[PDB]
């Protein structure tokens, strides 16, 4: 199975700064089957971002998905409060399906 | 467009379980329909997928455990997992495709959460 | 009427001549396959024969530098070149996605590409729209001949063909597109295909109006008569499979990696009855010349593959001994190398829980195919070490009760002295043989590298206690006899290709210099 390792596992910045997450692949992903997840630890995840690059219906273009190959990266570019919770990197290329470890964002 | 689960939130070790997703938004399209769970606290787990024509595949970690099922006359589709255990307590989330890329997983439901104890 | 039907399967990008052992070939007169003698022996039947097919049961995709550089390029030209009349998708043929099948292969090859059982979907559904076929209605002088292909279910685990295709049930799928030939008045008909030998047999016998399958993916060779070679046939060619409708249905395989081409017979009757079959596999030896135009061709494609393959990826500065006069019998430098190799790619630390996941790395003698030499100014390339490990193997993440490591380690020697490749080399073990003891009894010392631990040190085997150990794919699938790895280990975890395990560490080293140092002793 494809491994997902997303860093770093917590990022503390201030509100208006650039959270940059990075999620690193085992095996290389083609750039139609990557995927972002926002959570609030409790309920449903909502998708953020398909294929590498493309918002889904409702995202604000803070959010700019990134990368190709192994390396693949989430810019959010000014930051605010209900940009709290956690953050996941999905792949659909290979079974099983795999997310990451998670990214933890509190805001300063 | 949206998913509700069905099924009950107590399960005992060694026994079934019955969860089912119901869509009435509209129907079950030609898309892969997906459970996922998360043991609480920890990182988000893929279960399997159904095509409406019923094909599926599942996790290997979960291979042996997994039967799903589907139905376009009931606008549907179950899972059943075998033999539970301590690992297995987690949030149970039925969810479907992107429907312009017929990737990645967009319609969520609430989720079920599960837990094995007697 | 009667039909001759020539099938590859697994070539697996062994578009040159290779070794007979299917490696890089040194001696020209003990080398075989390759594009250009099979084109030779291709060549030759379509003058004797008047009914002739030249099928393949996919696996083309994936196996040497050829692919890697040019991504199936090589396959579109070199099967258009040899005018192959169809070919059944692969579960390697996915190995870089859809996108990558599409867009060398679907779209350069003259030849019909089949799969009745993939369902697109999505907006691939658009974009793939009749590229690769169902079935194909073929004319064969003034007959005409129904293929329908079929490509394992479990693909979407062992390649990367994404969310858009659904893998259905072969059986279900196939007899809807046996039953269109039927109407569109088709009499004869192959089914053509990847889910290996079983899966072959269950068409063969549950498939209503199959006449033939051509077959892949379990590398099964099937020979009437003394084997040429050193392949053990799994049976008689053809193999006979009474269908449930009362049928006598061939079922055919060619083995892998070119180095036969299947050679099927039929006679049919007027209503497309199959009255008799004969043939077997033809060893394509250096007997057969290589056809000087495809090789000329070869030699030009092969230009800009040398860049590639004689890239040097780090120095050795010692003899690089994967003989198996050594590997076999005693530690080896390489195998320590491999070993250490494997542990350095599992790197994942856990403060108060472990240094790392894993310690402990053994590897089975006979997986080592070479040395490498040191004197070509210390250099090591893609080429030599391709020698070393030519089959695509990955490096697995197991967990063993240390009962069932003790197992494996008195298995490692149960018939120790007749160079046979079980024996292992090993990282983060020291173990000890009295090889004066009787076979299940001769390990006398297992001493293991901890991981509950801050400094690692060498403790005993204990065998109640569960190890993570990394291994081939080849012993967690029970291979070289170790059926207790099979039968007895707790979790399997699928890792990285083991020459891309072993090309990393060489270019992060630089400089390597592996010892033989007393991992492995005897009394
Ligand atoms: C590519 O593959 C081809 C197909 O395998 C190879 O052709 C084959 O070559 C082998 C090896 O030379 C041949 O094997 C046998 O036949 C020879 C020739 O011999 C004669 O004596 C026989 C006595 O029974 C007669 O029947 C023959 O007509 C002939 O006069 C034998 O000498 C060999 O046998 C001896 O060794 C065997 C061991 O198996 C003993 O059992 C015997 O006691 C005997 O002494 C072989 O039996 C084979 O005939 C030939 N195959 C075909 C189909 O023609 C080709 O060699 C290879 N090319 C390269 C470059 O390697
Ligand atoms: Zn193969
Ligand atoms: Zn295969």
């Amino acid at each position: 199975e494809i491994v997902m390792t997303q860093s770093p596992t917590t990022l503390s910045l201030s509100p208006g700064e650039r959270a940059t997450l990075s999620c690193r692949a085992s095996q290389s992903v083609n750039t139609n089957y990557f995927s972002w997840y926002q959570q609030k630890p409790g309920l449903t995840p909502r998708l953020l971002i398909y294929g590498t690059s493309t918002r889904a219906t409702g995202i604000p273009a803070r959010f700019s998905g990134s990368g190709s190959g192994t390396d693949f990266t989430l810019t959010i570019s000014s930051l605010q409060p209900e940009d709290f919770g956690i953050y996941y990197c999905q792949q659909d290329y290979n079974l099983p399906y795999t997310f990451g470890q998670g990214t933890y964002l509190e805001i300063k | 467009e949206q998913l509700q689960e069905s099924g009950p939130g107590l399960v005992k070790p060694s026994e079934t379980l019955s969860l089912t997703c119901t869509v009435s938004g509209g129907s079950i399209r030609n898309n892969y329909y997906n459970w996922i769970r998360q043991p609480a606290g920890k990182g988000l787990e893929w279960i399997g997928r159904i095509y409406i024509s019923g094909t599926t595949n599942s996790n290997p970690s979960l291979k042996s455990r997994v039967t799903m099922s589907i139905d376009t006359s009931k606008n549907q589709f179950s899972l059943k997992l075998s033999s539970v255990t301590a690992a297995d307590t987690a949030i149970y989330y039925c969810a479907r495709e992107h429907y312009v890329s017929g990737t990645s997983l967009d319609n969520w439901g609430q989720g079920t959460l599960v837990t094995v104890s007697s | 009427w009667e039909l001759t039907i020539l099938h590859t399967n697994d070539v697996h990008s062994r578009l040159e001549q290779t070794s007979e052992d299917s490696s890089k070939c040194v001696n020209a007169s003990r080398c075989m396959g390759g594009v250009a003698r099979l084109f030779t022996k291709v060549q030759q039947i379509r003058r004797a024969e008047p009914n002739v097919l030249l099928l393949d049961a996919g696996d083309q995709y994936q196996g040497t530098i050829w692919f890697t550089v040019y991504k199936g390029a090589e396959v579109a030209h070199f099967m258009n070149a040899l005018r192959y009349d169809a070919m059944a998708l692969g579960n390697h043929e996915f190995d870089n996605g859809v996108e990558g099948l599409i867009e060398p292969l679907l779209k350069e090859a003259k030849f019909p590409i089949l799969s009745a059982n993939i369902k697109a979907k999505g907006p691939l559904a658009s974009q793939i729209s009749g590229l690769y076929l169902p079935y194909k209605v073929l004319p064969v002088g003034d007959e005409v001949v129904g293929i329908v292909g079929y490509t394992s279910k479990e693909t979407p685990f062992l390649s990367n063909p994404g969310t858009n295709l659904v893998f259905e049930d072969e059986i279900t799928a196939l007899q809807p597109e046996v039953d269109k030939l039927k109407t569109l008045n088709v009499n004869k008909i192959i089914a053509l295909g990847h889910s290996g030998f079983e899966m072959d047999k269950l068409i063969a016998q549950k498939v209503r109006g199959v006449d033939v399958v051509v077959g892949g993916h379990s590398n099964t060779f099937l020979y009437t008569g003394n084997p040429p070679s050193k392949e053990v046939p799994a049976g008689k060619y053809p193999f006979i499979v009474t269908s449930d409708d009362g049928r006598k249905v061939p079922v055919v395989q060619a083995y892998a990696f070119g180095k036969y081409l299947g050679y099927l017979k039929i006679e049919f009757d007027e209503r497309g009855n199959v009255i008799s079959s004969h043939g077997n596999p033809i060893l394509l030896n250096s007997s057969i010349p290589e056809d000087p135009s495809i090789k000329a061709d070869i030699n030009k494609w092969r230009i800009k593959l040398d860049n590639y393959s004689t890239q040097e990826l780090g120095k050795t500065i010692v003899y690089l001994d994967g003989s198996s006069q050594s590997c076999r019998f005693r530690e080896c430098n390489m195998g320590n190398l491999i070993c250490d190799a494997m542990i350095n790619n599992n790197l994942r630390h856990a403060d108060e829980m472990f240094w790392n996941h894993v310690s402990m790395c053994i590897l089975n003698g006979g997986g080592i195919r070479s040395p490498i030499d040191e004197r070509n100014n210390g250099t090591i390339t893609w080429e030599n070490l391709a020698a070393v490990l030519p089959f695509g193997g990955t490096f697995d993440l197991v967990q063993l009760k240390g009962s069932t490591l003790k197992k494996a380690f008195e298995h490692s020697v149960h018939r120790y002295g007749q160079s046979t490749g079980e024996f292992l080399q090993v990282g983060g073990i020291h173990v000890v043989y009295d090889l004066s003891r009787k076979p299940g009894d001769r390990v006398v010392k297992l001493d293991v590298l901890c991981t509950k631990c801050r400094v690692p040190s060498y403790d005993p085997l204990k065998m109640d206690e569960v190890y993570k150990v990394i291994l081939p794919n080849f012993l967690a699938n029970g291979g070289d006899g170790f059926q207790m790895i099979k039968d007895e280990l707790l979790r399997h975890d699928s890792g990285d290709q083991d020459i891309n395990v072993v090309s990393t560490y060489i270019s992060k080293m630089k400089v390597i210099y592996p010892a033989v140092e007393g991992r492995i002793k005897f009394s």
